[PDB]
């Protein structure tokens, strides 16, 4: 396999480290890509806030920094064909879907959707990255595609990318992902109707500060 | 040479417009101008295509009155630091304070020019925060007045003109085709969706 | 106590003039800088980046499927798929990439480009395809004899997926890069017969750009 | 040495006058002036003396009233780059752009100077070119309002003096002897065609 | 002969290079020269055009970059008497006889007298060169006389004279040639009344770039 | 004689200058310091 | 802070002076020369 190494670094250390139950490949529950999907996006210093060892250390200290090793596998028949673009996004701000400029009218996405957790959560219209900002130059990311005729697997190793050397994994998602299926699926009759995504991922390198018992 | 960033943003535009009317009853006189650089859509375009900035600015007052004659009359402008309480009134002791630079200049005099450093928290500033406290980076205010002491009856009109300089930019994104809704959110249309490449007749020409 | 004499362009207001004000904070020493990683230091560092070009921009087209060139096997064994310009700084399928918006900023441009293809198809489907470049003067052509005589390369779907097409010198008609069915789109039994052409395209090192100037995309 | 080219060129002499009325119902307020040194006959002549030239400029804005007092007044001067649009009216957004770069200046301070370099996409400057595109070669333009807020109801008349320098000229031809018919254009007379030398009595003589 | 070298610079190379056919010697027909003649002159890099293999590889190229060696012969008998005036002119623009101040109401020359073409053109005003130049001081340029009592022949080695490098063979004459008449032609009754006058030029060192099929 | 240009800036009076003054007295010189116990340099020192 | 006196002459405009102007467009470079064929220098090159 090809590894994109993000942006030429190597995630490393600059608190405690774990360096033992932490460095462990979690596994997410895979997505059932169809003909009508749209996307998916998930907010990581989030996704794993509530699975083992991870997420405690993680919700009962203060300060936090770590990078990250992704493997995003999408196994399909070879009649089965489209494409995926797989992308990192240093701070994905979701962005609010009206046409109101009054402060307090104007709407803004919920807890849910900025923070989607272990499940995930689609997008609403993938060409403008429910961001205002247009996917046809989103290649500017660290990125790979997964063409379902030449391979079926992507990595993406992204280091720490932040102003602040320490903060809060909670309150501050530092990065999110992005799948997309910018070529559709298409099959013939008789074939598995839906194809399924597994995304793992290893906590390089983490460090945590200040545990409040 | 004239593509790098320091090209690319040290030019010295058009930030903000600042009223005054210092008249009877409504004696407000003094006007503050919280400073940010997302004013023009044109600045912000060109600011959000990156996600880290740092940089200083020089900024440069150029007063004029309603119909355009100048007299000559002193005029106080004084930078508010980020945590300092802004002035109340025209003649509230904020206006006294030593912590609170200030510049003395008549309006016959060439127009007044500071420069203010680097001064966030964090080691840059950054335009989109994904998370809770929009974030806690801020440059200050530029209160200003007219320095007299019996009431002045005229309305000016200053210009604050800011030059970018020492521009340095981290992790670059993508630059925002849709239009803009709000100031401080990056809010598109969900409908009317513009596309970014005009419409033609086929796909077998070369319109 | 030096004499001194006062010459034209005193008083005055230069905006581009690089000259040093007063500090305002004295002393005050801002925050130390650390290694965030991922700095930019000339724009020519995001016009090397390979960008999906719309260049299906018809209308009756939804948001995401105007970023891709259908292929199927209804067409005919010789037959035009593709075609669009070269420039750039034009409106077109060029206004989507990232080229095409920062080569907005500046008002000359010179140097080459790169075209490149990708198929999304099923893995049993092949089939030959000639991309054809064709430099400024006369139009676009109208047989695919008269494409193979101009520039051409000819891309099969067996072993290569993704074709690369370099496009030299080009400036402020501009060229044009036409797409031709070869020979057919076979596919077994069992498989839609009916897939997709990612087009991407960014500049080269020999693209430079000169003269600043504000640009027309806001309002 | 005062035959060399550069002493031949380099003197300021006088290129453009621009009005401005900046009135009521005509609220033009600005004046723009496409530059071009083929204004008055003289220069022209001598410019017309060689086929390439390569230079610098230097601008001197020498603004007036209509009787001649000069009273203290904020004059935005504004050079438009070839290939940017032009202000359409006073108080358009081609005014506050960034690109277009502005001289603030009162009435009462001496005259304004800027410097424009070599800006043509050719190696040098061409006046004759025998082909199908008058050729491409432009300087830019120069647009002047006056900033106020309230509108000024003075009539200005500004001189703009250029002076060439670092100039370098190729390819020698003769000085034209017949008028002048048009600007772009080197259209003479077909009659009246006026001699090179003012006629004399006969041959034998030496009037 | 006497070689003039046009400001003493040999044409030089700096795209493809026939140097074959196209390097040979292309003659074209010789001009009839009277006693109430005026003068001729000839647009260079389009009077070769239409004539063979150089008028094939300008046509169907894009960019073009030569000099020439040009040879002008007038043979005339012992008895006749006469000069004439051959002079090469970069950026020879013709102008427009007329009396006109107005943009779409003065006169312009037409397609036919910009570019002449292989069969050259006549002048109206020799005086003024049709340029409202007096040609008094039109020896300022390369250029010879052709003195029929003392020679024949006449030759000029012409470089590239251009601003840009590379500029299109079509659509702008480079520079043009000249031959005027300045002493009239007289001879006795029961001579020939007409001289030829022949023309021979070689482009040295072509340069063709961007060919369109 | 040297030829000079005024820039923006001018005539202003910016509080935070570290710009000279003329000095009332020349010459005069003051009453020379002694070893007076307890110097303070930083406010470091008071929060210690 | 240096002590300075302004002589006649102060704020004229001399047709003849040799005086630098501001820049306009800082930085940006001219498109470079080439040997075009036919450099004048003097004009005593013409009356020759």
């Amino acid at each position: 396999a090809n590894i994109v190494l993000a942006y030429g670094e190597w995630p490393e250390y600059c608190p405690t480290r774990p360096d033992v139950s932490v460095n462990r490949f979690y596994t997410l529950d895979s997505k059932m890509w169809q003909e009508n999907s749209t996307g998916w996006y998930w907010k990581f210093p989030d996704v794993l806030n509530k699975t083992g060892v991870f997420g405690q250390n993680a919700q009962f200290h203060y300060l936090y920094r770590s990078g990250f090793c992704l493997h995003v596998q999408c196994n399909a028949s070879k009649f089965h064909q489209g494409a995926l673009l797989v992308a990192v996004i240093p701070e994905f701000v979701i962005a609010g879907r009206g046409s109101n400029t009054k402060p307090n009218e104007a709407p803004h996405p919920g807890f849910t959707t900025t923070f989607p957790g272990t499940t995930g959560a689609t997008f609403h219209d993938p060409y403008v990255l429910d961001s205002g900002v247009p996917l046809s130059q989103a290649l500017i990311y660290p990125h790979q595609w997964i063409n379902l005729r030449t391979n079926n697997c992507a990595t993406v190793i992204v280091p720490y990318i932040n102003a602040v050397p320490f903060d809060s994994a909670i309150n501050h998602s530092n990065f999110g992902l992005i799948v997309i299926p910018v070529s559709p699926l298409k099959y013939s009759s008789g074939a598995t109707t839906a194809i399924p995504i597994t995304i793992t991922i290893a906590p390089l390198n983490s460090e945590f500060g200040g545990l409040r018992q | 040479l004239e593509t790098t960033i320091n090209h690319f943003f040290s030019r010295s535009g058009l930030v903000g417009v600042v009223n005054l009317t210092d008249g009877g009853t409504d004696t407000t006189g003094y006007a503050t101008w919280d400073i940010d650089i997302m004013g023009f859509v044109q600045l912000r375009r060109k600011c959000e295509m990156f996600t880290y900035m740092r940089f200083n600015a020089e900024f440069t007052f150029v007063t004029t009155t309603k119909n355009g004659e100048a007299r000559p009359y002193m005029l106080q402008y004084m930078y508010v630091p980020p945590g300092a309480p802004k002035p109340t009134g025209r003649d509230a002791f904020q206006w006294q304070t030593a912590t609170n630079p200030s510049v003395f200049v008549k309006l016959t005099d060439p127009p007044a020019q500071v420069s203010v450093p680097f001064m966030s928290p964090a080691s840059a500033y950054q335009w989109f925060y994904d998370g809770y406290p929009c974030p806690n980076n801020m440059m200050g205010t530029f209160a200003v007045r007219v320095v007299s002491r019996e009431a002045s009856q005229l309305k000016l009109q200053t210009r604050v003109y800011m030059k970018l300089k020492h521009v340095r930019a981290w992790v670059p994104r993508p630059i925002r085709s849709q239009p803009y809704l709000l100031k401080n959110f990056p809010n598109y249309d969900s409908s009317k969706i513009t596309n970014s490449a005009r419409d033609r007749s086929s796909i077998k020409q070369a319109n | 106590g030096i004499p001194a004499e006062l010459r034209p362009g005193t008083n005055q207001f230069l905006t581009t003039d690089d000259d040093t004000a007063a500090p305002i904070l004295p002393g005050f020493t801002p925050t130390p800088t650390i290694h965030i990683p991922g700095e930019v230091h000339s724009l020519l560092e995001l016009c090397r980046v390979e960008t999906i070009l719309e260049v299906n921009n018809t209308t009756e087209a939804t948001g995401l499927t105007r970023l891709l060139i259908p292929v199927s096997s209804q067409n005919k064994a010789d037959e035009l798929c593709a075609a669009f310009m070269v420039d750039p700084g034009r409106i077109g399928p060029w206004q989507s990439t990232l080229v095409g918006q920062i080569c907005r900023y500046y008002t000359q441009w010179s140097g080459s480009l790169k075209v490149t293809f990708m198929f999304t198809g099923s893995f049993m489907a092949t089939g030959k395809m000639l991309v054809a470049y064709s430099p400024p003067g006369s139009a676009q052509p109208a047989n695919r004899e008269t494409a193979m005589l101009g520039t051409h390369v000819i891309w099969d779907f067996g072993l290569q997926s993704s074709v690369s097409l370099v496009i030299p010198w080009i400036s402020n008609t501009a060229g044009v890069v036409t797409l031709w069915y070869q020979t057919n789109y076979v596919v077994p039994p069992e498989t839609p017969g009916e897939a997709y052409i990612i087009a991407m395209g960014a500049a080269q090192d020999n693209f430079t750009l000169k003269i600043c100037k504000d640009t027309d995309e806001v309002t």
